[PDB]
């Protein structure tokens, strides 16, 4: 995220982070067991960190489930990421608290204008 | 872990979806109807990479999936997400068989 804010400790109670011995991508955690993420994110094996504020330090919240299935959009393109959407099924479901929270999907498309939440740890420059 | 260039803590981004036509126009010939552009087109603000994947969330509803774009806050080159709202029978239907 560049041009951003430091969201507030884990006032984003639905973001994860994806993790193959570093963080690679984001997710949205929207049931117990379901993270949906990007297709181009794929790995043949991910951990899903749910609960993080600091990637680096342990704070007591995070909660570390390995992937058990990973499922990317069937018309994915590589080429254009047309379809770039992506299914993880954790191999246990998360506890979910305050910290750790489903987002709900839309119940129609948001009209241009709309302002938004993005989030991430992404690069800042 | 953050490595070399990633931030350590989660950082926060407020972002309008641009219209359709303003999302086209930017990016000739590249934009499918399962992209929606978020963000600025006067640059500065914008997701980058490490992002993807996540989250765009509107009026408590995720909208967007982080996924590409040209550069990072680039003007006149805003973020390109996954649209959400065209795939919530997919989403819905794959976790219940799965
Ligand atoms: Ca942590």
């Amino acid at each position: 995220i560049v041009g951003g804010y430091t969201c507030a400790a884990n006032s984003i109670p639905y973001q994860v982070s994806l993790n193959s011995g570093s963080h690679f991508c984001g997710g949205s955690l929207i049931n117990s067991q379901w993270v949906v993420s990007a297709a181009h994110c794929y790995k043949s094996r991910i951990q899903v960190r749910l609960g993080e504020h600091n990637i680096d330090v342990l704070e007591g919240n995070e909660q570390f489930i390995n992937a058990a299935k990973i499922i990317t959009h069937p018309n994915f393109n590589g080429n254009t990421l047309d379809n770039d959407i992506m299914l993880i099924k954790l191999s246990s479901p998360a506890t979910l608290n305050s910290r750790v929270a489903t987002v709900s999907l839309p119940r129609s498309c948001a009209a241009a204008g709309t302002e938004c939440l993005i989030s991430g740890w992404g690069n800042t420059k | 872990s953050s490595g070399s260039s990633y931030p350590s803590l989660l950082q926060c981004l407020k972002a309008p979806v641009l219209s359709d036509s303003s999302c086209k126009s930017s990016y000739p010939g590249q934009i499918t109807g399962n992209m929606i552009c978020v963000g600025f087109l006067e640059g500065g603000k914008d997701s980058c990479q490490g992002d993807s994947g996540g989250p765009v969330v509107c009026n408590g509803q995720l909208q967007g999936i982080v996924s590409w774009g040209y550069g990072c806050a680039q003007k006149n080159k805003p973020g390109v997400y996954t649209k959400v709202c065209n795939y919530v029978n997919w989403i819905q239907q794959t976790i219940a068989a799965n």
